[PDB]
């Protein structure tokens, strides 16, 4: 009898796992030391270097031993996936949530201005310093957008069983996302105003911010993704990553086509 | 499909279910690229039968001393519930059902009888 | 080529937890474990000396 | 050598059965904490004048600030939101354990830290001293000098965040892990609750960590986010900070609502009055309870139109939970009622301090009645009345209720019923004088008053040492429940009817119950629900 | 059986494939050579700097908040600090 | 491993008389902290 | 009962270790205070300046108003 | 709605007409003592036939008991108990009064 | 007008607005009182008497609710619209501006409150402004309230109304006055338009609410009403 | 018309929400119609749709906002 030595249940058992104690320590740590780092205490320089190692090692680790199971054990049956899939879906739906907190704080700065700033959103001065529809970030836009394509292109092609068409698709949408990075940091360079001046170039940089720290999460998936593919162990229908990753791509592009619309046409 | 069967059939222990491997520089399948208990659900699902019991009881045949409603039980306990008859009859109460004997219910009086496909020990 | 049949073979002769399954996990958690407990041992000091207005000069 | 065992059975397992009682250790050491720090402050104000002090305001505000903050954020939602849910809830719902097993073990331990962080933060030279709802401009560098609010924000932001990683789980386990045959529709009440907290938790947390973040940033980055003269509007902040605070209280005493609606049932062995209609409008209130916000700035002067609106809305709340107190009304009477077990005594007295703390609510929903009590003891009064009473309530509730589940083992009926009526009393004495004194006109945070009012602070007094006393015999009975190896049966709750003989009932009729938990044995096993109960689908 | 589901399915994976390849080769192209093109000449065109203004109404109060000091280096600098778009 | 529990999950051995006096130093030390915690902030006072 | 009057007891074992109450708690100075406000008509309709006042109005009596030591 | 107030008198009546398990009469029994309907002189005569049939004495005592605990006052109790002595006295049934 | 020992109503006050809001609130509780004491008694009796000694049959058979629920639905709303609608005419009368005569600044940085009346502003060119400050416990007039008086008092005259202009620099501050009932949030950059009229000559109490530092219970607030010649001679002496 | 366009033109971001949701709504409509098409192929797909014809609208929309005489 087969079953007999089998289970009744096909949802995972796991023990052992130092690393979610580990990770809350490691997480005091870099709080502890951002913290004196901020008042700018002495000996505050390779104390939160060394926690981000820290933190880098124990999530890495966590990461690989997760993959492990999910790769040798054959733990993700399809209730367990479909509850996986769920769950990133309210993952996505929260980070939703919590970018309408920005959202609704340019928009409180912007429909009603104090009575210093000259009745007019745009600052007195600093309005002709703002920041043209019709520059590098749009062309960065269309870059998004052409990745995205590409993206897509690879996504149906491995469906349709093909290494070298969803390959090449995913090469030039790193190498896009990269060129993307760079032209991003050129603009962060050429900023005509900082994060302290005024409200509309702080509201301005915490927008800017958190697209961006969410753009290097999908590309460490996404260079995390064609290292497994290229480790040879992806299959066919073990593929819960692939689509979660393509979904997270389109929801980002989503937002970002948001944000452009809203930063760079109606505050210029 | 039926050779799939004859593999499963013919299993010892659960260190030999193993998957054959993909082909170099194509895209594998889950057909021959699966393993651990991913492997036992697919083939469990392509033979016909079921990997582990999720059928939900049925209301009718009100239940009767010589012929009892049969419960799929892999375990001596096989917690269950009663509506009874036909869905709104009565509030929904939990049984337990022990080894081979009979649980009768205290509202519409239906004995669940119990079996068990496999080894005490 | 694709040794990920060979290896989940060898690999699910062992009893060990999966996060000490592959061979040579252990040498990368006993030194991190040592620098995570350093670490904790220059944390008190820190909080300590944070506690207490000061600053070693 | 069980050294190892022990450490991997407690620190390195992921058992949800294994978490919950660290959840309730937590919470237990939490509020002690928080309970003495009530206690010092309320022996503060006992007589005007500086007392027991040198007049020092700034101790006295990190005092009521510590306080509010541990209270509200280590001692009730960590101990009755999660703490009671991952342990039952895959009990409810047939799964033998939750969807994520290592975040549940994760969102446990990020608490200590942040404990051990905030007694840090407290222990500065200053300490935070804007209270539990802190405010840009006294938190402003110009006012606090050093590492003292930064860490309170910071425990803030990493609380939350943790909450709701504890919550992502819980959804999926109650959403896909159902049993066969288990419709949603077909829920039981506690767990349909306990989602509505859930979603509505990480609905609205991301707001909070979003704008706490970029409050703090003032700070260090010297944005110009809500300062006077750098074009920031604080009614933006107060705005941010009551799209949450509003919410939150529904959140953490929905769980209440769920654990009297299942106490109310087995110990008074009749079926829950309206089960459809009572969900339903719960689901109104959870829907409900976020369009209002702006009930805390109706003295800040905004709109007339903008106040009518979110006045008038604020009177429909309390429709819904009067159609659930008329249900458990009459869901009481008729069925038999055993009034002497210590769940059914804190059920019933539940009922009236919620509904009076209810009426105290709708008492000060309007613009023109908040301005008589805005920031006065009779807020204080009302919104004391209602948490101390529901949340607090529900809590001791669900473990009398529940503990022979957790552990196994008897308490003592005579001591637990003494220790209700001490602090029921006690309660009932300490937030009443607080009514006139409100009614008075008399402001709140204050740590002198003028010498018209000591009479009722003196009232106060006692009943807060009484409370202490009240917590000394919760301990000493919790101790002796710990240590009296009382056995317990399967389902200590189940009695025969009228009509069950007694070789009849005690062959025939055990291991029936109206929920799961009752029908495994007290101490549940590790690996519980080897095959999924199948129900008349 | 299988045979034919698989069949279709992977006819259909693989016309879709071809058809996104065309739009990735067809279209998304010439609008990023057109984007690339005209951004240049953008970039070009106003390469005359004359980035330093001073004492026409300068600071205008809100610029450059020092109510706590900068990490990085004395104080007075931040981590894209540039020495022709940044003055004081 | 089918272990049947003895019902007994109390993270700590306990007896009658040896652990009643750490158990009661324990509660009274965290019933105490807030004191300390106000004499700290009027220390140098 | 018990551990009412024992809260009690304890209460008011635990009060007379507090600092000295402000000099203005004697009975003089509430008296000379309700016959103060009494001229500048500071709530003359039912209060500190009644028709009859038989009442104490801003005295609270007790141990809370003692006589001068 | 369902069964209306003297249909689930005749129901019960013809249930307990036919009963030869102790644990059916004790359920049915159970479940007639729920609707704030005392039963019928036919209804309780028949009960009592059924317990006298299934050979379980206490029950028959039990059902006394409880029509005591469930009817308003005294005067329907003495009422009910003159209109059944006889069956009591004819089937040996003891009152709890006299009992002890 | 000032706190009383072991009080239990409010206070007696003087203010248009003040009147209505007692009524108001004299009608709301009126409402909850019938509503407290009824769930109180249905509480008390539903258990008192049903006890496991005295009911051991439970009718667990009635779980429906045919004509009781759209009761519960209907009457206690009929109650809510029956409060809502006097607040809502009151609310709006309140809203309205009466015709203007003068103002007030009431700006205050940090444990003391200065006030401006900057209407009479002529060829004296002297306007006039001060500070009202906590008296200190020690030189408290013989007969004095504790925690309750200021040095420079304010001065405004009866039966006249003023639109009180309420402003800060600093930390928010609250500007709260009880026998008055007017109220609102000294909020910095931002000034906050509030009215008041006195119908009395009397001395009036109050004082900030909103916490604002150690010392936020250091900042009393009173004003007292004078007649018209009273008020002429208090401008021409300053 | 020398007269429709000025209010095509005065009023952007209402008109441009109105088309986004004609697009968003008859995309939806005309995706999940088909079999080998999940819910989130299609909503990918009406997505990319929407984003081309913003993209086309706005360099349209800047192309003719240069007529402010
Ligand atoms: C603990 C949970 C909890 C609950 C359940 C409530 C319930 C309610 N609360 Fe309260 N509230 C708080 C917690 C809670 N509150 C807290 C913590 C604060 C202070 C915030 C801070 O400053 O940090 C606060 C403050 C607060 C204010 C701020 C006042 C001020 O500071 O200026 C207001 C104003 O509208 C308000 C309103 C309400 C209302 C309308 C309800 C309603 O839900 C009540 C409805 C219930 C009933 C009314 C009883 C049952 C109904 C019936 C019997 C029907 C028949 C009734 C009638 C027709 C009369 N609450
Ligand atoms: C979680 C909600 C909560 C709870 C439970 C409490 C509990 C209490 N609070 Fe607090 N309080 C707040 C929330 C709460 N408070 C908030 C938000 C503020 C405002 C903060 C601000 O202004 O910044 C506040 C502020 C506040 C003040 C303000 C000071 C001032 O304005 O002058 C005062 C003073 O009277 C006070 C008193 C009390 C008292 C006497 C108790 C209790 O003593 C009443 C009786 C309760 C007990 C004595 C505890 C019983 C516990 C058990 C028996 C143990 C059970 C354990 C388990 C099994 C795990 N509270
Ligand atoms: C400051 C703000 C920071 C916010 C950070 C947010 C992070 C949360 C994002 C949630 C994404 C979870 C992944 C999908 C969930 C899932 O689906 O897990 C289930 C799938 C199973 O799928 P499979 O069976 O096909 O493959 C089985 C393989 N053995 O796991 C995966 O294989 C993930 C596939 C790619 C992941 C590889 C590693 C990528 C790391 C990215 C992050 C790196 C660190 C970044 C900084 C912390
Ligand atoms: C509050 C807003 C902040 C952003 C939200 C993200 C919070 C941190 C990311 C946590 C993962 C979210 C769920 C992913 C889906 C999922 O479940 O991943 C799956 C696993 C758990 O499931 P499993 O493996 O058991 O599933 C079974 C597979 N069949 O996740 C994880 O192991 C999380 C990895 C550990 C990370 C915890 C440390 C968090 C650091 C926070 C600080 C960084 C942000 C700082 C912000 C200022
Ligand atoms: C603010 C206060 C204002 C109050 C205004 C409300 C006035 C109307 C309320 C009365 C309606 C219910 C009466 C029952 C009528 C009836 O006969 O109903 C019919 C049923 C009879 O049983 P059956 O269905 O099995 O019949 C089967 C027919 N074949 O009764 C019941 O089951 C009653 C069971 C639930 C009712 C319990 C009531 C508990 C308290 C209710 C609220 C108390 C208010 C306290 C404050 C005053
Ligand atoms: C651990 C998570 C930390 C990151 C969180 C990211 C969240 C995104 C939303 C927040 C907005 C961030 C924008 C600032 C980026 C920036 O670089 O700010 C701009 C300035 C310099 O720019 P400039 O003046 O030269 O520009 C004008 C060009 N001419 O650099 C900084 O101040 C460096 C510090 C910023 C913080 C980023 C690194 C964090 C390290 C400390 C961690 C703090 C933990 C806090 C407690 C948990
Ligand atoms: Cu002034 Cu608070
Ligand atoms: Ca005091
Ligand atoms: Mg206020
Ligand atoms: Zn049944």
């Amino acid at each position: 009898n087969l079953s007999t030595k089998f289970q009744g249940h096909p949802y995972h058992i796991v023990s052992a796992s130092p690393w979610p104690f580990f990770l809350s320590v490691v997480l005091f740590f870099n709080c502890l030391a951002a913290t004196l780092y901020l008042h700018g205490y002495k000996h505050s320089s390779v104390f939160f270097g060394i926690s981000f190692l820290g933190l880098l090692a124990t999530m890495y680790l966590w990461f690989r031993d997760m993959s492990t199971e999910a790769n040798i054990h054959g733990a993700h049956t399809k209730a367990v996936t479909k509850g996986l899939k769920i769950g990133f879906m309210l993952f996505l739906i929260s980070e939703t949530f919590l970018f309408a907190s920005i959202f609704w704080a340019f928009f409180h700065s912007s429909l009603s201005p104090t009575f210093e700033l000259g009745a007019v959103w745009p600052p007195v001065g600093i309005a002709d310093k703002t920041i043209d529809p019709l520059e590098v970030p749009l062309l960065n836009t269309v870059i998004l957008l052409t990745s995205g394509a590409s993206l897509t292109y690879a996504h149906y092609s491995l469906i349709a069983r093909n290494r070298e068409n969803a390959l090449k698709g995913l090469y030039m949408t790193i190498a896009l996302s990269f060129l993307f990075l760079g032209g991003q940091a050129y603009e962060y360079w050429n900023a005509p105003f900082t994060i302290s001046d005024s409200v509309y170039g702080a509201s301005f940089y915490f927008a800017t911010g958190l697209h961006g720290i969410h753009i290097i999460v999908g590309t460490i998936l996404l260079l995390a993704a064609t290292y497994n593919i290229y480790t040879y162990h992806l299959t066919n229908t073990h593929h819960n990553g692939f689509e979660c990753g393509i979904y997270y791509w389109h929801f980002c592009d989503v937002v970002w086509l948001f944000l452009y619309l809203t930063i760079y046409i109606w505050g210029s | 499909v039926k050779a799939a069967a004859q593999e499963l059939a013919n299993a010892k222990e659960p260190s030999d279910l193993i998957g054959p491997g993909g082909r170099d520089g194509e895209v594998p399948t889950d057909l021959e690229q699966a393993t651990g208990l991913e492997r036992y659900e697919l083939l469990s699902e392509l033979s016909g039968r079921d990997a582990f019991d999720m059928k939900p009881l049925d209301a009718s045949r009100k239940g009767t001393l010589t012929d009892p409603i049969m419960v799929t039980s892999l375990d001596p306990y096989r917690h269950i519930g009663c509506t009874g008859s036909p869905s709104g009859s009565h509030n929904l109460i939990w049984m337990t059902v022990y080894k081979d004997k009979l649980r009768r219910c205290p509202e519409c009086g239906s004995v669940y009888k119990l079996k068990f496909m496999g080894d005490p020990n | 080529k694709n040794t990920i049949v060979q290896q989940q073979r060898f690999l699910q002769s062992i009893h060990k937890p999966t996060y000490l399954q592959r061979p040579g996990s252990f040498a990368l958690v006993y030194p991190y474990y040592a620098v995570m407990a350093g670490l904790g041992l220059y944390s008190l000091y820190a909080s300590g000396r944070v506690i207490f207005g000061k600053k070693d000069a | 050598n069980s050294w190892w065992t022990y450490v991997n059975r407690w620190i390195f397992s992921t058992n949800a059965k294994d978490i919950a009682i660290l959840y309730l250790l937590f919470g237990l050491v939490s509020g002690i904490i928080g309970s003495v720090f009530s206690f010092i402050i309320r022996m503060e104000l006992s007589a005007p004048g500086s007392q027991f002090l040198s007049g020092n305001g700034q101790l006295y505000n990190v005092a009521i600030s510590a306080h509010g903050i541990l209270m509200i954020f280590f001692f009730i939602i960590p101990a009755l939101f999660g703490a009671f849910g991952n342990y039952l809830v895959p009990l409810m719902i047939g799964a033998p354990d939750v969807a994520y097993p290592r975040v549940n073990n994760f969102t446990f331990w990020l608490l200590p830290p942040a404990l051990m962080l905030l007694l840090i933060s407290a222990l500065t030279e200053e300490g935070p001293g804007g209270g539990w709802t802190v405010y840009p401009p006294l938190s402003s560098i110009t006012s606090h000098s050093g590492p003292a609010i930064d860490l309170a924000i910071l425990s803030l932001q990493l609380t939350g965040i943790s909450s709701t990683l504890g919550s992502v789980n819980l959804i999926a386990t109650m959403i896909n892990m159902r049993a066969p045959g288990l419709s949603l529709y077909q829920m039981p009440l506690f767990a349909w609750a306990i989602m509505i907290t859930s979603i509505l938790l990480l609905l609205t947390l991301p707001v909070l960590a979003g704008g706490l973040f970029m409050l703090f940033s003032d700070r260090n980055l010297n944005t110009s986010f809500y300062a006077p003269e750098g074009g920031g509007d604080p009614v933006l902040y107060q705005h941010l900070f009551w799209f949450f605070g509003h919410p939150e209280v529904y959140i953490l005493i929905m769980p209440a609502f769920g654990v009297v609606s299942h106490i109310i049932p087995s110990l008074a062995h009749k079926p829950i009055f309206g089960k459809e209609g009572m969900l339903w409008a719960m689901l109104s209130i959870a829907l409900l309870g976020l369009m209002v916000w702006s009930h805390h700035l109706f003295t800040v002067g905004l709109d007339v139109d903008t106040r009518a609106y979110f006045s008038a809305a604020t009177m429909v709340i309390a429709i819904p939970t009067g159609i659930k107190i008329f249900s458990w009304l009459a869901t009481l009477t008729g069925g038999a009622i055993q009034w002497s077990r210590v769940p059914m005594l804190y059920a019933i007295g539940f009922l009236i301090l919620f509904t009076i703390g209810g009426l105290t609510g709708v008492i000060l929903s309007n613009s023109v009645l908040d301005i008589a009590f805005h920031d006065t003891y009779f807020v204080v009064a009302h919104f004391h009345y209602v948490l101390s009473m529901g949340a607090l309530f529900g809590l001791c509730g669900a473990y009398y209720y529940w503990s022979p589940k957790m552990f196994g083992l008897m308490y003592n009926e005579t001591l637990a019923s003494i220790q209700f009526w001490i602090l029921f009393i006690g309660v009932n004495i300490v937030f009443g004088p607080q009514h006139f004194l409100g009614l008075n006109g008399m402001p709140r945070r204050i740590p002198d008053y003028p010498e018209a009012f000591v009479g009722w602070n003196f009232v106060s007094s006692i009943g807060s040492v009484i409370s202490i006393l009240s917590l000394f015999l919760f301990m000493y009975v919790m101790y002796d429940q710990f240590t009296s190896n009382r056995v317990v049966k399967t389902n200590p709750y189940l009695i025969p009817s009228y009509f069950d003989d007694n070789v009849i009932f005690v062959n025939e009729k055990l291991g029936v119950a109206q929920s799961i938990e009752w029908l495994l044995h007290s101490p549940v096993h590790e690996h519980a629900f080897n095959t999924l109960p199948t129900k008349s689908i | 059986n299988w045979l034919e589901e698989v069949q279709a399915e992977e006819e259909h994976a693989k016309r879709s494939s071809e058809f996104w390849k065309k739009v990735t080769y067809y279209i998304g192209g010439p609008a990023l050579i057109l984007a690339s093109a005209n951004a240049y000449y953008i970039y070009c065109k106003h390469q005359e700097h004359a980035k330093h203004v001073e004492d026409t109404d300068p600071g205008y109060s809100f610029e450059n908040l020092r109510f706590k000091k900068y990490p990085w280096g004395d104080g007075s600098k931040t981590l894209f600090w540039n020495d022709k778009v940044n003055h004081l | 491993s089918a272990p049947k529990p003895g019902s007994t999950i109390p993270f700590y051995i306990n007896k009658k008389p040896l652990p009643t006096l750490l158990y009661f130093g324990t509660f009274g030390v965290i019933f105490s902290i807030p004191f300390i915690v106000v004499k700290y902030h009027n220390r140098n006072l | 009962v018990a551990g009412l009057t024992i809260g009690v007891v304890l209460f008011g074992l635990i009060r007379t270790q507090a600092a000295p109450s402000p000099r203005t708690m004697t009975r003089e100075w509430q008296e000379k205070s309700n016959e103060y406000m009494k001229e500048n008509k500071i709530n003359p309709i039912s209060g500190e300046a009644s028709e009859g006042f038989k009442g104490r109005g801003q005295i609270s009596g007790g141990i809370f108003s003692p006589s001068e030591k | 709605h369902g069964v209306s107030l003297e249909e689930i008198n005749t129901k019960y009546n013809d249930f307990f007409s036919n009963v030869q398990d102790q644990f059916e009469l004790q359920r049915g029994l159970n479940n007639c003592f729920a609707y704030d309907i005392v039963p019928s002189s036919d209804v309780i005569e028949q009960a009592l036939r059924a317990a006298r049939r299934v050979n379980d004495f206490p029950t028959a005592v039990r059902i006394f008991e409880g029509i005591k605990v469930k009817l308003p006052t005294k005067e329907q109790y003495q009422a009910y108990v003159k209109e059944l002595k006889p069956v009591c006295n004819e089937l040996g049934i003891v009152l709890k009064e006299d009992l002890f | 007008d000032a706190p009383s020992s072991w009080a239990l109503y409010f206070q007696d006050g003087a203010s248009p607005s003040y009147l209505g809001v007692t009524h108001l609130n004299d009608y709301l509780m009126f409402y909850l009182t019938f509503i407290f004491i009824g769930v109180i008694y249905a509480i008390c009796k539903a258990v008192i008497e049903y006890n496991y000694n005295s009911h051991p049959i439970a009718a667990k058979y009635t779980t429906h609710g045919s004509i009781v629920e759209f009761i519960w639905t209907l009457i206690p709303a009929l109650i809510l619209i029956l409060v809502a609608l006097p607040s809502f005419k009151l609310l709006y009368l309140l809203d309205e501006v009466q015709k203007p005569s003068m103002t007030v600044k009431a700006i205050g940085r940090q444990w003391f409150w200065t006030y401006e009346l900057n209407d009479f502003v002529t060829n004296e060119n002297e306007p006039v402004s001060f500070d009202s400050y906590m008296v200190p416990e020690e030189d408290l007039e013989e007969g004095s309230l504790r925690q309750l008086e200021v040095d420079n008092r304010l001065v405004l005259p009866i039966d006249t109304r003023i639109r009180l202009i309420l402003t800060s620099g600093d930390v928010i501050h609250s500007w709260a006055v009880p026998s008055l009932g007017i109220k609102c949030d000294c909020i910095p950059g931002r000034l906050n338009q509030v009215s008041l009229s006195i119908d009395r000559e009397g001395l009036f109490y109050g004082q900030c609410s909103e916490l604002c530092g150690v010392l936020h219970s250091s900042m009393p607030i009173v004003v007292q009403g004078v007649s018209l010649e009273d008020f002429l001679a208090w401008l021409e002496e300053n | 018309n020398q007269r429709a366009l000025y209010y095509f033109n005065e009023h952007k971001w209402p008109i441009i929400l109105g088309t986004w949701a004609s697009t968003m709504g008859l995309s939806l409509y005309a995706a999940s119609r088909n079999r080998y098409d999940t819910a989130p192929q299609k909503l990918i797909q009406a997505r990319m749709y929407a984003q081309g014809v913003t993209v086309v609208v706005l360099l349209g929309s800047v192309y003719l906002s240069t007529l402010a005489n």
